[PDB]
RNA sequence: ACCACACGUCCCCGAAUACAGCAUAGUGCUGGAGUACUCCUUGGAAUUAAGCAUAUGAGUAAAGGAAGGAAAAGAAACUAACGAGGAUUCCCGUAGUAGCGGCGAGUGAACAGGGAACAGUCCAACAGUGUAAUUCUCAAAUGAGAAGUUGUCAAAAGGAAGAA
RNA sequence: GGUAAUGCACAGUGAAGAGGUGGCAGUGUGCAUCUAAGACUAAAUACAACAGGAGACCGAUAGCAAAGAAGUAGGUUGACCG
RNA sequence: AGGCGAGCGCCAUGAUCAUCACGACACACUUGUUUAAGGAC
């Protein structure tokens, strides 16, 4: 019914919320608590990564190119079914976690994107060590939202491709520039720095 | 076999054979288990172990 | 491919990684009630080792097991026999603490069928598992075709007859001269094997 | 009793049979290196990322101080077998060169 | 008339429920009874040693959990040192032997050799990227929506025999 | 039975990608044989209730407790007894 | 790398890892001081 303040919630020991009735607030009890402890803690170099993400400003920059090379929908695929083949090998944006690992591991992948908020996080955390290794340039985003967003479709880890047309190619070049500096540039002194507790 | 039986022991002026534990029927204090019982067991009983062919 | 990156790491109990993970998902497991269902498998390589897919029908719980050996139920210590038979304390459970998670599920969730368990961590007092869950009156696992054989009757309560992969360790089957015990299928079936008389109709 | 009666040198006889020899599968496709060449790629990336566990800081410190007959006895302490030790020694050596 | 085969009707209490726990897009499922035989736990003492404390009776009795017409087991991280064999179960046998044991009382297996019956296969590691090709719902004769990229999806009808 | 550990557990500790075994403790080195920590499997084997067929079996103090309205008449505060 | 007694043990102080009290913070743990109090005991 009410809404319990920070204080409230913070102050409670949710061992003692017992009844069926009281299960949500258990829950909300858990949530709040968890905050506080991951806070107050230190972070090991290679979580601690995941806590440095694009402004939305170059999200925008970065959405308004890619948005170009949305995957085809239901609807379409039906219709390019019933003609015949015609024109260029299309470029596309491609999805998920395994086929991404293998154009990273192919040598396919030209640039990337990942998100942050992944739990658990064991999925994403290798991802950065191998595009440094491979030389593929990547940047890191807040949400899985903002990536479903891109391909007009259901939240997803990453996003990655593999070929540039010509007309894209200037803004291209800039918008990696703008990446290594914050990314991968940065990555050997990022690996030996401990997150500091939160102010 | 079936029964509750025990022995009443010396000092009740009877044979010391175990006896049925009843009550309300006539069948209370008669003489259960033994092979000299009416309705106990026989001696030796006859048993399926027997070697009943011949080489 | 990624499962094999998320093998090595998960193998690497003492990372700095692992240790910090441990140590916050092992503090939220013990603020939850004693058996609750997850959101997903904790480690998406073992999940799908045992056998377990995305699909509707099939479910993650989990469960925790308090730590160390198990009394003898007796008043005052007074077991009322021999010397030799006497000692209470330091003896130690016949069957792996797993075994017990496994037990408790299947009661809780008695509409569905355990197929395997796997250790997602460890505390001074509890010790914490994972138990693959499917549901047998489901459209979507009656048609499949590689589970769909949990829907024979004889599946009916593996766990509580040493079936899962978790309750089979104590029973001490193998091959070989190191597992002469079991020769038959059991400990009572050698047992009945090897006291009994037999008697030919020549003889 | 009908035990017991050859000695040892004619129990050790033998039928003189004409042998096949074994078929070596040297040969390793190429499918089969790629794979083994991904596995071992896989086994650094983890390193990298986590580093390295307590008693291997503890064991790599005595290396330094040429401490050798130390360093192997604690090591056969934890590891229980003194193959395991003399292997992770050689590993953690090389490791540091 | 009466009988035999099936069906219809079938008061109140009882798991007894207008309930408890739990799953799905949805429909739902469990609970009690029975338990000779099979599987999983827990676990005696009388008795024998001419006394008795280790040992024996015995991993038996008792008490709990669970399933089927059988149940369990099962295709070698297996034996063997022969000129070798080759899943599991059952019968004859090695054998009252090798050994265990106040080395006392007492306990006690395995391979071979001869047969009954015979059968091998799945998942993960590792799914078309010139487009999730996959499962479900409503409509419609071609549209909307749910699950799913933290990974879905790896194919045949069909038959005369045999028995009660 | 398993003998300087046959199998199973609990606490500390904790691998390698190459490892396990060869009925007596340890260290080294060739040789032989296998591949654990995920799953399924017919036939040949065991035995109540209920039904059918047989017998060098018993013949109303026998044979099941019970050849008739027998777990009945009747009995225990009760579990149970008959 | 210093100093003493006919390179020895003894006396000086300078780098390398654990480590026992004492402080001061809050995150585990504790308590109907609970929009709170303690506290690595």
């Amino acid at each position: 019914d009410i809404q319990l303040t920070k204080k409230q919630l913070l102050s409670m020991n949710p061992r003692k919320l017992t009844n069926k009735a009281q299960m949500d607030t258990r829950k909300e009890v858990i949530a709040t608590r968890k905050e506080a402890l991951v806070n107050a803690i230190k972070l090991p170099p290679a979580l601690n990564q995941f806590t440095n993400y694009l402004s939305e400003e170059d999200l925008k920059e970065v959405s308004d190119i890619l948005s170009k090379f949305r995957p085809e929908t239901r609807k379409e695929r039906k219709q390019r079914l019933q003609n015949e083949r015609k024109g260029p090998k299309p470029i596309i944006v491609k999805q998920g976690i395994k086929h991404v690992t293998k154009l990273i591991e192919e040598k396919k992948a030209k640039f990337v994107l990942i998100a942050c908020d992944v739990d658990p996080i064991e999925v994403v955390l290798y991802l950065p060590t191998l595009c440094v290794k491979m030389g593929i340039p990547y940047a890191l985003v807040k949400t899985k939202e903002d990536l479903g967003k891109i391909i007009k479709k259901k939240p997803t880890t990453c996003l990655c491709l593999c070929d540039v047309s010509s007309d894209i190619k200037s803004k291209f070049e800039n918008v990696i520039a703008k990446c290594n500096g914050q990314f991968k540039d940065n990555y050997e002194s990022a690996m030996k720095v401990w997150g500091s507790p939160k102010e | 076999m079936r029964h509750s039986a025990k022995s009443w022991g010396t000092g009740r002026a009877m044979a010391r054979v175990p006896r049925v534990r009843a009550g309300g029927t006539r069948r209370a204090g008669q003489g259960a288990n033994a092979n000299f019982c009416r309705g106990g067991r026989m001696f030796a009983p006859t048993n399926v172990n027997r070697r009943w062919n011949r080489k | 491919g990624y499962l094999q990156y998320l093998k090595e790491i998960r193998r690497d109990k003492q990372s700095s990684v692992m240790r910090y993970l441990l140590r916050v998902r092992c503090w939220e497991y013990r603020q939850n009630t004693a058996i609750h269902r997850a959101s997903g498998p904790t480690y998406l390589d073992k999940a799908r080792m045992l056998g377990y897919r995305n699909i509707p029908g099939m479910c993650i719980f989990r469960a925790r097991v308090r730590r160390g050996a198990r009394p003898k139920k007796v008043l005052k210590g007074n077991t009322h026999g021999k010397p030799s038979k006497s000692g209470v304390y330091q003896r130690k459970p016949a069957k792996r603490l797993q075994a017990f998670a496994e037990i408790r599920v299947g009661r809780k969730c008695s509409n569905m069928r355990v197929f395997n368990s796997y250790w997602v961590g460890q505390d001074r007092v509890y010790k914490y598992f994972e138990v693959i869950m499917v549901d047998p009156y489901c459209d979507r696992i009656k048609n499949d075709k590689k589970i769909n054989w949990l829907c024979k009757p004889v599946m009916k309560h593996r766990e509580a007859r040493g079936l899962t992969n978790g309750t089979k360790t104590s029973r001490g089957l193998g091959k070989g001269i190191r597992y002469n015990q079991t020769k038959g299928g059991s400990k009572r079936a050698a047992w009945r094997n090897r006291n009994t008389q037999s008697l030919r109709r020549y003889r | 009793m009908k035990i017991n009666k050859l000695n040892n040198a004619s129990k050790a006889l033998s039928y003189p049979v004409k042998k096949l020899a074994k078929t070596e599968k040297a040969p390793l496709t190429e499918k089969q290196q790629r794979s083994k060449e991904l596995k071992k790629f896989a086994m650094s990336i983890a390193r990298e990322v986590g580093g390295l566990a307590p008693y291997e800081l503890r064991a790599t410190e005595l290396l330094r101080r040429d401490e050798d007959k130390r360093c192997k006895k604690f090591m056969k302490k934890r590891l229980g077998s003194l193959k395991m030790a003399k292997k992770k020694i050689e590993l953690l050596a090389e490791e540091m060169r």
